């Protein structure tokens, strides 16, 4: 006996050693160097589209890789595939489970997945030859609700779940290629990388992790956060990433710098960050907040460049076209607002 | 009571009769007789010089039966001239035998001026609707409906304003000239007929919209609303639909069967009640629905809401706020039947009550929609939002 | 109707007073 | 990181008094509703006592009501449990946990097994 | 104490593998952020006023 | 022009079919009443319904469609996912009434109830209360080895409701105790002070009698109070 105690001393103390390695790296700060940067000035978006199609509150969105289409999931069990330009409905899919907490669009547009409290990953094919959109493949390996997912390809796809673990699946076999574990809570948010080498994930342990898609190992654990991590998005180039949290602060972390880059907070905001997303360059950081006002920050200068009026109820989801051509805002008002 | 139409018609007839007398009565043996004459009001026959000339009071006067034995006189002087008034060309005459209260005028005359304040209601109602449409997040069955009620107070407003122009044209023309007002009233017998029939349509409109809202609450509470868009179009169709489909037979049938000009219904004695029964029926619906709404509100308040130890009477006052919306006050005017024919004492509460129902629109719109906690919260939140 | 009836009386007085104005206008003055 | 350092605990004969401390860091202790939650020997989690940011709103489990003192030092960002009326039935594993969400009323702690914000905890034992 | 030993071991292995990794001088990283911005800065619809011809919504 | 005109036609029909489907969807959907049933375990949450996934229940009652849901398939970290239901007609909170022993996990039920009650997202949701294990509560209380009075001393001086309903052969403390816990949720009811939602007690395990009459009538009344509250009566 008395082994767990020394385990605690050696374990946490070592943790202190890692902390030492982290803080020694602090030779500069992004804020120090942003003095020289010309800021953005007051620049705001405007409502280019008002999308009235949903009966219930819109809980999540995703862009189609064409920067044209975008996918929306509704709490009513309807999964609607929308068209930005013609503002019509590209497809309408009845869900098996009325509760959908997320959905995503395939890189090729072949498939679209959704998920929620149903504990199952619903894969729908857009290529159905016999007819309209039908259930293509269901992936149920999860011991917890289906929180989120994003496509690596048409075959293998990452999912996150309240089972506290993340999973890399393959549709055809119906099994998981590999399963990633080691967070202490539900994995609430994820963002894949453009190069799909590795992926970040936010969870309820107030820590953002970088895993490796292929290796199956935890590469890095970053803890700067004050509270739970609601939403997280990797930087376009793959070298950095942004974090939304319940801390009521959006925070910027680097993978390669292995420590906190920057903190965005405000003295007047008691409400958490629902969702986050980038700009083309990564100079602008979009943040949706529970106050129903979306602050547009300058991911470098750190001052809010602008704000988004909009939905009268909570902002659920936020997304930017792969080419950064457009911004999309889902809320619980059943209305989608598209901005630029 | 005597309308203009028979007044002009009968007068022209009297004038005609005089036409045959003056043209056709025998020529005089000598001109020393005063010549027969039409004063355009009476027919004077030939007159002997130096004698009194008499003609009966014109029989078409509204009070002719009260002055059936009156006569007016001219004086024929002995020179074969009608006796002349000094400084005037009319004959020395006695029309005193043909000469002929109503505190109601203060209620009657001032109400239109008083109704000028009623015009204020329209303005606020319009802006209230503008607020309702204004930011687009309020569209729902509850607000589309209340807005169309607002439209029905609008249509009554416009009907009363047009209605007041309609009567005033008759008055001011009477000041300037009424020779055409009789004919202009014949075009009104198609025109003002349109205006008044619209008037029926507006009052029926506003009350029948009260029907629709009562159905909204009772239907809402009792069981689920079914096919809200499709069923709703039928709801709108009863709200406007019942006034034309019902009223137009009554209005056109009443008009053509008994064309009493721009209208007095009491003489008809058979149209008011027959139209009133559906309108009264509507208000009776208001009585049952209002009684059930408050009985339900209190019933719910007592069970567990009371377990919050909250004095009811203040909340009951809050419930009283509902009263302009369903207008379930007219029943005091719905006691009136066919024989009753209103009442002199009733006339005061009946009329003042009418003013209240007219203000039902302004007060209702401001009371629960222009000043709504959610609407104020959204209006203000949008105020900062646009800022 | 509810407002009408009360005005129907008003128009009855209008017809009365107007007829009277016709009487004064015709009997004395120009008619 | 996010950490809470439990002090105190040990064997105490019933009836004593103790000022328990919890060190907060990795977050602003001022903004979080705090509570002490115990997991009894061979027993599931049970909420024990919570305290508002201001230290005004304060609730206890029926037994510990008024007889136990939860006190927060915000300026020092440390939490305290002062024990009176100690019983051997109160002996348990005491964790000091913070409510997850900032600036709120509810809390979703006392969640069995995994829970984000919690220290290593102490053993508080009341001898017989 | 019997149930904790698995988490103790595996988590210590977590510290073992995640303790030694390649860290870059921060100034270089942040300079990379600003530079990447210097590349896409004109490709940024929100940053660069979009010509209505090239605006998808106008 | 051929592509744009041609897509206006084809996609136009797409829009017509989809939208008409939508109007067919909103009425059927919104007409139903979705309820969130949750309890720790042994809640007889499957028993009430026993007399789509296993969790979701589709039922017809008195010309009123119901959608019950079981969260029994999820872990105990709820703060993330429980926000999914703020339009749900009601949160049914089902607790075993005899759970005061072991530890008094009913005290946990109290805390969790305060939790649901306190969320900004649930401010508009009424909680229907299921006290399960009524008889087991009464008997368990008479057992005495583990005492409520440690965890609820105020029972000694907290007073019986006026509507007292003892069962045949029932020591008055048992009945008053029952309503006493109910009142214990009541002070929680006044904790908000908003008046938007309310706690309606229920009894199960007394007999197998259906809660549907309760469930319905109370739900009916609740949403009626959404209309009334939004109609400025309350």
């Amino acid at each position: 006996q008395s082994e767990l105690d020394q385990l605690r001393q050696e374990a946490e103390q070592l943790k202190n050693q890692i902390r030492d390695a982290r803080k020694a790296c602090a030779d500069a700060t992004l804020s120090q160097i942003t003095n020289n940067i010309d800021p953005v000035g007051r620049i705001q978006m405007r409502t280019r589209r008002t999308l009235r199609g949903h009966l219930a509150k819109i809980y999540a969105m995703h862009w189609g890789t064409d920067s044209r289409l975008l996918v929306s999931a509704s709490q009513d069990g309807k999964l609607i595939i929308w068209d930005s330009y013609t503002t019509n409905k590209v497809h309408a899919i009845p869900l098996r489970s009325s509760w959908v907490m997320t959905c995503a669009y395939a890189p090729s547009g072949n498939y679209v997945a959704c998920g929620g409290l149903d504990n199952i990953c619903s894969i729908y094919n857009l290529k159905t030859r016999e007819g309209n959109v039908r259930v293509s493949r269901e992936l149920a390996g999860h011991t917890g609700y289906l929180s989120c997912c994003r496509f690596l390809d048409d075959n293998q796809i990452v999912t996150s779940s309240g089972d506290t673990t993340c999973a890399l699946w393959d549709i055809e076999t119906g099994q998981q290629t590999t399963t990633f574990t080691g967070h202490t809570g539900d994995v609430m948010s994820l963002s894949l990388a453009p190069d799909t080498r590795l992926f970040v994930s936010g969870a309820c342990d107030a820590s953002a992790k970088l895993w490796d898609v292929r290796e199956g190992m935890c590469r890095q654990t970053f803890t700067g956060h004050e509270s739970d991590i609601n939403a997280i998005c990797f930087f376009p180039n793959g070298n950095a990433f942004a974090t939304g949290s319940d801390d009521a602060t959006c925070r910027l972390f680097d993978l390669r710098a292995d420590q906190e880059l920057m903190t965005y907070s405000h003295d007047n905001i008691i409400c958490g960050i629902t969702s986050v997303s980038f700009s083309k360059s990564g100079r602008l950081l979009l943040a949706g907040y529970d106050d129903f006002n979306c602050n547009v920050w300058d991911a470098l200068k750190a001052d809010r460049a602008g704000v988004l009026a909009g939905h009268d109820n909570r902002v659920s989801c936020l997304g930017v076209t792969d080419d950064g051509m457009a911004v999309a805002t889902g809320s619980w008002d059943s209305f989608l607002k598209i901005w630029n | 009571t005597v309308s203009l139409s028979e007044t002009v018609q009968k007068w022209r007839e009297y004038r005609r009769q005089c036409q045959h007398f003056l043209t056709e009565a025998p020529p005089l043996a000598t001109g020393l007789f005063c010549n027969r004459t039409f004063d355009d009001y009476a027919c004077w026959p030939d007159g002997a010089p130096g004698s009194f000339v008499n003609v009966s009071c014109p029989w078409y006067l509204p009070w002719a039966s009260n002055v059936l034995q009156g006569h007016v006189y001219r004086f024929c002087t002995a020179e074969g001239h009608w006796l002349p008034k000094d400084n005037s060309s009319l004959p020395w005459r006695d029309l005193s035998e043909c000469e002929e209260s109503s505190p109601e005028e203060r209620l009657l005359s001032l109400y239109i001026i008083y109704t000028v304040g009623y015009a204020l209601s329209f303005s606020a109602l319009v802006i209230a609707s503008a607020i309702l449409l204004g930011f687009r997040h309020l569209h729902c069955t509850r607000n589309y409906i209340h807005l169309n009620l607002f439209a029905s107070f609008i249509l009554r407003a416009l009907s009363v304003f047009i209605k007041d122009a309609a009567l005033k044209w008759m008055y001011s023309t009477a000041a300037q000239q009424h020779q055409w007002d009789g004919l202009l009233s014949y075009q009104d017998s198609l025109g003002c007929r349109l205006v008044f029939l619209l008037m029926q349509y507006c009052v029926a409109a506003n009350y029948y919209w009260l029907l629709v809202e009562g159905a909204y609450l009772y239907t809402l509470l009792a069981f689920a609303v079914f096919s809200e868009q499709r069923i709703f179009k039928l709801y709108l169709s009863i709200g406007w639909g019942v006034p034309l489909l019902f009223v137009i037979p009554w209005g056109i049938v009443k008009y053509l069967y008994e064309d009493e000009g721009c209208w007095t219904r009491n003489s008809n004695m058979n149209y008011w009640l027959i139209i009133r029964l559906p309108i009264l029926f509507a208000i009776g619906v208001n009585f049952l629905i209002f009684i059930r709404v408050i009985c339900i509100v209190v019933s719910k308040l007592k069970a567990n809401l009371m377990c919050k130890t909250d004095i009811k009477c203040r909340l009951a006052k809050s419930t009283l706020t509902l009263i302009p919306l369903l207008g379930t006050h007219e029943v005091i005017f719905a006691f009136v039947m066919d024989e009753h024919a209103r009442g002199t004492l009733r006339f005061v509460k009946l009329f003042t009550e009418l003013s209240f129902t007219s203000f039902q629109g302004l007060m209702v719109a401001i009371l629960y929609c222009f000043v709504n906690n959610e609407v104020q919260m959204e209006f203000r939140k949008s105020w900062e939002r646009w800022r | 109707h509810a407002e009408g009836t009360f005005t129907s009386d008003v128009s009855s007085y209008l017809e009365g007073q107007a007829a009277k104005e016709f009487i004064a206008w015709l009997v004395k003055g120009r008619g | 990181q996010v950490q809470l350092q439990e002090s105190g605990g040990g064997l105490v004969q019933p009836g004593g008094s103790l000022r328990l401390s919890c060190a907060a860091s990795g977050f602003t202790f001022s903004n979080y509703k705090m509570n002490w939650v115990r997991q009894a020997p061979g027993k599931g989690l049970e909420w024990v006592s919570d305290i508002s940011q201001s230290g005004a709103s304060i609730s206890y489990t029926g037994s510990v009501k008024g007889r136990f003192t939860i006190s927060r030092d915000n300026a020092k960002n440390t939490l305290y449990l002062q024990m009176n009326s100690l019983k051997p039935e109160d002996t348990a594993v005491y964790y000091c946990a913070r409510c997850p969400a900032p600036f709120t009323r509810d809390c979703f702690d006392v969640t069995s097994t995994t829970y984000a914000y919690r220290g290593q905890g102490t053993q508080v034992t009341v001898s017989s | 104490n019997t149930a904790s030993i698995a988490q103790a071991r595996k988590l210590v292995e977590q510290l073992k593998m995640e303790a030694n990794i390649d860290r870059i001088k921060v100034s270089k990283a942040a300079a990379d952020l600003m530079a990447y911005c210097e590349a896409h800065a004109k490709e940024d619809p929100l940053l660069t006023p979009v010509p209505a011809s090239e605006n998808p919504f106008r | 022009t051929e592509d744009q005109r041609n897509e206006e036609k084809a996609q136009r029909e797409a829009n017509k079919k989809i939208e008409k489907q939508l109007q067919k969807d909103k009425q059927v959907y919104r007409a139903t009443h979705r309820l969130l049933l949750l309890g720790a375990g042994e809640s007889g949450k499957s028993t009430i319904v026993k007399q789509s996934g296993i969790f979701e229940t589709k039922f017809q009652v008195d010309k009123v469609n119901f959608h019950m849901f079981d969260v029994g398939g999820q872990r105990d970290e709820r703060r993330k996912w429980i926000q999914c239901f703020n339009d749900v007609t009601a949160i049914i909170f089902v607790v075993a009434s005899s759970s005061y022993n072991m530890t008094n996990r009913l005290q946990e039920a109290l805390n969790l109830f305060k939790s649901i009650w306190n969320n900004r997202w649930l401010r508009t949701i009424s909680v229907i209360l299921f006290l399960n294990k009524q008889d087991l509560l009464a008997e368990k209380v008479l057992a005495g080895k583990s005492k409520i009075e440690d965890y609820f001393p105020e029972f000694a001086r907290y007073t019986t409701p006026e509507d007292a309903t003892p069962e045949p052969g029932e020591d008055p403390r048992v009945t008053r105790a029952k309503y006493f816990i109910r009142d214990e949720f009541l002070r929680i009811s006044t904790a908000s002070g908003d008046g938007r939602h309310y706690c309606y007690p229920h009894f199960t395990c007394a007999v197998d009698t259906e809660n549907i009459r309760r469930v319905f009538n109370d739900c009916r009344d609740i949403i009626q109070r959404m209309h009334l509250r939004q109609y400025e009566l309350l």
